[PDB]
């Protein structure tokens, strides 16, 4: 299955929900970059939540 | 007591059951008339800077307008473009479309109208998308009616084919603002009466709750677009009533082609304008050398009209006698419309004007109140 | 079972990682 | 069961609307109707080897 | 005559000069026209009114034609007969007849209506406890009928069960035709049932008005109901069993088709399992309730062969069972010589016919009147397809020219070789590849019908596709069949005069009849059926694919022509095609070779004690 993320979904994403951004901030610089961030957050409960 | 289709034969050849017969058709006029009635000379803002708004939403793929709504409003707002700029031609129009939350220039304000014509066909060509913004469209709008001089009365239209609208901010800040700048917003929703539209034309229109238009059918559609095209009435609490420098260019006769001032292109003709002696390729335009005004004539008479509109023709009485048996106009046969011998005269189809006291027929009172605008019994009159 | 999804997963989330890294 | 996800820089849109339109106009082409069945082939020479 | 001279252009018209009947005024709103010739009318569908007159025509005529514009009906006794039994009096019809009818109807119309109308429902047949009784409200009525006596020991008298018919058609011949209505509401003789219709299953709106058209006065009456193949005729019978709520029977032509019956009656009716039973070869269990369901086949019931003790059983049950209601599926082999008495030997007050090819080459089909009753509802295939309940089929005909030694051979010969000679035409061979080559990059299941297993065999061969006949093994058969639904290579199927019949066969969009059994009406309508099922309906802008390959300046152009006469009165055009555009661009050409070409005519020439056991 297959998903697609435009970068102005990104964004909407980010404004609309602060704890994804909160997340982004100290994980994607850090440690696992972006697109697998996003796998992990869609494979997540709090994508369910 | 059983199934539905047991109980008895629809008998659908049974249901229909089956002189005088003009006058029903001729009551409907007559209230169609009624409206038409009352008539008085309001001012008008002759010089119109008019942006056009058109909804290219998912909300404008809805089948109910043959054949989508997208492209019968992409073509009857050509077929206002022309009329706009037929009727009303030193005004100034731009062209915005709404699309995926976004408000897009497809035209700059000018007063060429094929430049809108072109961006028009342009738009044609792509598919409507997204979901449409009131408050973007204005806020461009309220830019673009910015510039524009205090004695052009700044007018905003809106083809708004969508229920819903999605805003980055609020909205009634950008109608606080559209009335603190004087502009005035007519709407032409396709499907219902939404509130923010309502509440947008009564604030914009200091009060009036008639611009905000609701269609019907397509013909409804082509109604209200020539509604459109003639200039709001302004209100008595403005008082831009100023005064607008401009020249009456004139119209050069040159064999030898030369660069033009507002393309830089060889055009053979040409309008010397009076006050820098540049040469424009159309016609009313600002000057791109001097920042003036260059009109016809024509361009003036052309608006003239709405300044003081003819008072309606009264359908005479039948009981009264007749000055003419033939038209002043063009002896049409006045009919006598005899239904029967009992029946008697009848809606006589002679209509007086006031200012003159000659009848015309229904053809001069269709040419004389649109396509002409003067009675030639007022003009044949020795006054 | 159990841990052969999970390491399917996790190798499905390192496989949309290089492909992006090998795209970018 | 796995997850894969699609990122695109607000560059490839036109691309899968070009994709979008290749189905649409193959499935078109696959549905319409024969030369033969919306022209008359009288007028043309007899079929044969 | 209304004192009309007659013109010089009438001079040509064989008694059909009717400009004596003078056109009315108000003629704008009035869409019918009226021929004292023969009673035939014709109808405009875009007048004003045009309904109005539409549905009271479908009710009271039988249409002739029906084409898009004009159509075109003829008044009969039957339909008047339909038309008066479901409560429409003489004076309304004629009436409103008047009322809509730009000529005035002549005196001899008039007559005519008043003939047919009168004298009817005077003689009603009943049933009671297997025995055929004639009843008569007037005492005089037994009298006149003293000609066909076969009387057996309120007025009623007994008739012999096996010469009802012969009854039935000697009160035709007088002016007292046979009623049958089935009043099962007052009927409490036989056991009800509970047979209801699912909440989840819907009805379409033209199936409830052939249902109305049966059940227009409340009562079950006997008649013949014709639909499309795949449209839905099976539950319009399910409907009319959950209707009557009595003991029903169904009787189909295929034991496949047995079989699918049971399963219509177990899905889209509630009926639990105990009530149904199946009488066939494998299956012989019998329902252990008073009233239920037994699905069969024609030819148990119609043998006069010996049979076995178990099926005389069964038989005997259905002769002293009376039965309220029967299902003859496929009405067109009734008229038969053993089936036209499966109405005799089981005693049925409600007898309904549904089938999709009411046409045979015989007289005999016009017998079914005598065997079911009046027609009932006749559907508008046009009005179907546009609403897209069938599949737009493209019915076409692609010319095949002759060779001249292939022609030169079938004028020498007698007919029966002559058949093989102009299917075995090398110019078919290359139409037939060439529009499998092109239908398949199209996507399209292809089905191949010719009736010649030998030619079945040859294509097999030449070509390279399964192939199934009637005595194929029926594992293989299965497999081939699985292997054109699911499997994505093999999209055209070669079948004999298998496929013809009511047998269970994939979806397909595409249909090539090669060859045919003479100029048989019903075979067409019954191989269109098969792809009037299509999946691909719902799909704006689908046609489906008809073609049916001739060989010109032969009998196959004769046959055709026959054949494709039943589709035309349906409606359908048959297009034309003698030029195919990729014959001199094909890659694989068929008998491109003079030699071939030859071998193959030839070919089709030369077509036509317990220790001695062990010492044997
Ligand atoms: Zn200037
Ligand atoms: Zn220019
Ligand atoms: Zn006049
Ligand atoms: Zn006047």
């Amino acid at each position: 299955v297959n998903v697609n993320l435009s970068r102005e979904k990104i964004l909407n994403i980010f404004e609309n929900y602060p704890i994804v951004k909160k997340a982004y901030t100290d994980n994607v610089p850090k440690n696992f970059k972006e697109p697998e961030f996003w796998a992990r957050f869609f494979s997540s409960k709090l994508f369910r939540k | 007591g059983g199934y539905a289709w047991e109980d008895e034969i629809k008998r659908s050849w049974d249901l229909v059951k089956v002189m005088a017969s003009l006058v029903a058709s001729i009551v409907e006029a007559r209230k169609k008339r009624t409206a038409k009635k009352n008539i008085t000379p309001y001012q008008r803002g002759i010089i119109r800077s008019l942006i056009l708004t058109l909804d290219c939403s998912e909300a404008m793929l809805e089948k109910d307008l043959r054949p989508n709504r997208h492209a019968m409003i992409i073509q009857y707002a050509i077929d206002f473009v022309h009329e706009f700029f037929d009727q009303n031609p030193i005004s100034q129009m731009g062209i915005i479309i709404m699309r995926n939350g976004l408000a897009q220039l497809v035209s700059q304000v000018s007063g060429n109208p094929q430049d809108h014509i072109d961006a028009l066909k342009s738009i044609r060509k792509q598919e409507p998308k997204g979901n449409p913004s009131l408050q973007n469209a204005l806020e461009m709008a309220r830019g673009l009616l910015l510039p524009v001089p205090a004695h052009c009365t700044r007018e905003v239209l809106i083809v708004f084919g969508s229920l819903s609208t999605t805003d980055p901010g609020d909205i009634h800040q950008t109608i606080d603002s559209l009335v603190s700048e004087k502009i005035r917003v007519k709407v032409l929703g396709l499907s219902a009466q939404v509130a923010i539209c309502k509440e947008l034309c009564k604030a914009t229109n200091y009060g009036d709750e008639s611009f905000y238009k609701i269609l019907l059918d397509e013909t409804h559609l082509k109604e209200l677009f020539n509604e459109a095209v003639t200039p709001l009435p302004v209100n008595k609490i403005n008082k831009g009533f100023t005064l607008v420098k401009m020249g009456f260019p004139t119209r050069i006769f040159e064999d030898t082609p030369t660069f033009c001032s507002c393309h830089s292109k060889l055009v053979y003709g040409g309008y010397f304008c009076p006050n820098c002696h540049s040469k424009v390729c159309s016609l009313p335009t600002v000057c791109p050398c001097c920042d003036l005004m260059l009109i016809l004539s024509t361009h003036l008479a052309r608006s003239y009209h709405h300044l003081m509109p003819l008072k309606t023709f009264a359908e005479v009485p039948t009981t009264e006698k007749f000055r003419s048996e033939d038209c002043f106009s063009c002896q049409s046969r006045f009919p006598i419309l005899k239904n029967h011998k009992n029946g008697k005269l009848l809606t006589s189809s002679r209509y007086r004007c006031e200012d003159c006291k000659q009848e015309f027929c229904v053809d001069c009172d269709v040419f004389i109140h649109e396509i002409l605008h003067n009675c030639p019994g007022c003009e044949s009159k020795p006054v | 079972d159990n841990i052969k999804m999970t390491l399917q997963q996790i190798i499905s989330r390192y496989k949309d990682a290089d492909i992006y890294e090998e795209k970018r | 069961a796995t997850l894969h996800i699609n990122i695109t820089t607000a560059s490839d849109e036109v691309a899968q609307r070009e994709l979008q339109e290749r189905q649409a106009e193959e499935k078109r082409k696959q549905n319409a109707v024969p030369e033969w069945h919306k022209q008359s082939t009288i007028g043309k020479t007899a079929l044969g080897r | 005559p209304a004192d009309f001279v007659p013109d010089s252009v009438s001079g040509m018209f064989r008694s059909h000069d009717f400009s004596y009947l003078r056109l009315r005024p108000d003629h704008a709103s009035r869409p019918l026209w009226i021929s004292p010739s023969d009673g035939r009318i014709i109808l405009e569908s875009f007048s004003p009114l045009a309904e109005q007159a539409q549905d009271f025509l479908v009710t009271i005529a039988e249409p002739i034609s029906r084409p898009s514009h004009i159509h075109e009906y003829k008044i009969t006794a039957y339909s008047l007969y339909a038309a008066v039994s479901v409560g429409l009096e003489t004076d309304d019809i004629i009436s409103v007849l008047d009322r809509l009818s730009k000529v005035p109807v002549a005196e001899s119309i008039i007559n005519f209506i008043k003939g047919a109308t009168i004298s009817y429902g005077k003689v009603k047949l009943v049933i009671k406890h297997n025995r055929y009784f004639v009843e008569t409200t007037q005492a005089d009525i037994l009298q006149m009928l003293l000609n066909d006596s076969v009387i057996g020991p309120v007025h009623s008298f007994e008739i012999a069960n096996e010469s009802v018919e012969v009854v039935k058609k000697r009160c035709q011949e007088i002016d007292y035709p046979v009623l049958e209505e089935y009043d099962f509401r007052n009927d409490h003789r036989n056991p009800d049932l509970d047979i209801d219709l699912k909440p989840s299953t819907q009805i379409r709106p033209y199936q409830e008005k052939s249902l109305s058209k049966m059940f227009g006065n409340g009562r079950a009456r006997s008649g013949i109901i014709v639909l499309p193949c795949g449209a839905g005729k099976t539950l319009v019978g399910i409907t009319a069993a959950c209707t009557i709520k009595k003991s029903v029977i169904v009787l189909c032509t295929s034991s496949v088709s047995v079989m699918q019956w049971r399963q219509q009656f177990l899905q889209w009716c509630t009926l639990q399992p105990e009530n149904c039973a199946v009488f066939t070869s494998d299956n012989k269990e019998m329902f252990q309730t008073e009233s239920g369901l037994v699905v069969s086949t024609y030819s148990m019931v119609a043998n006069t062969r010996n049979r076995s003790h178990d099926s005389q059983k069964v038989m005997d049950f259905l002769t002293g069972r009376e039965w309220g209601f029967i299902i003859l599926d496929e009405v067109h082999v009734v008229p038969a010589a053993m089936f036209r008495r499966v109405v005799s030997t089981i005693a049925a007050h409600a007898k309904l016919g549904l089938t999709a090819t009411l046409v045979r080459e015989d007289d005999k089909i016009g017998d079914l009147n005598f065997l079911i009753g009046p027609k009932l509802y006749e559907a508008n295939w046009m009005e179907l397809s546009q609403k897209g309940h069938i599949a737009n089929v493209q019915c076409a005909e692609v010319w095949c020219p002759m060779t001249a030694e292939f022609y030169q051979e079938y004028l020498r010969e007698t007919a029966r070789k002559r058949m093989l000679l102009y299917i075995m035409n090398p110019t078919k061979f290359q139409a037939c590849q060439f529009l499998i080559q092109y239908h398949e990059r199209r996507g399209d299941k292809i089905i191949v019908f010719s009736d010649n297993v030998y030619a079945l065999q040859e294509y097999a061969l030449k070509m390279g596709k399964p192939f199934i006949y009637g005595s194929t093994p029926q594992q293989e058969r299965m497999n081939i069949l699985q292997n054109f639904q699911y499997n994505d290579q093999i999209n055209t199927i070669f079948l004999s005069k298998v496929g013809d019949t009511s047998i269970d066969l994939p979806e397909a969009t595409c249909l090539i009849q090669i060859s045919s059994h003479y100029g048989s009406r019903r075979q067409e309508a019954q191989r269109l059926g098969r792809i009037l099922r299509a999946k691909r309906r719902n799909d704006e802008g689908f046609n489906a694919f008809f073609y049916s390959l001739v060989s010109k300046d032969t009998q196959e152009m004769y046959y055709s022509t026959k054949r494709q006469a039943f589709l035309v009165d349906q409606g359908y055009a048959f297009k034309v095609i003698t030029h195919l555009h990729g014959m001199e661009n094909i890659p694989n050409l068929a008998y491109a070779s003079p030699r071939e070409r030859r071998e193959l005519l030839q070919e089709v020439l030369l077509k036509n004690h317990p220790l001695i056991r062990k010492m044997y």
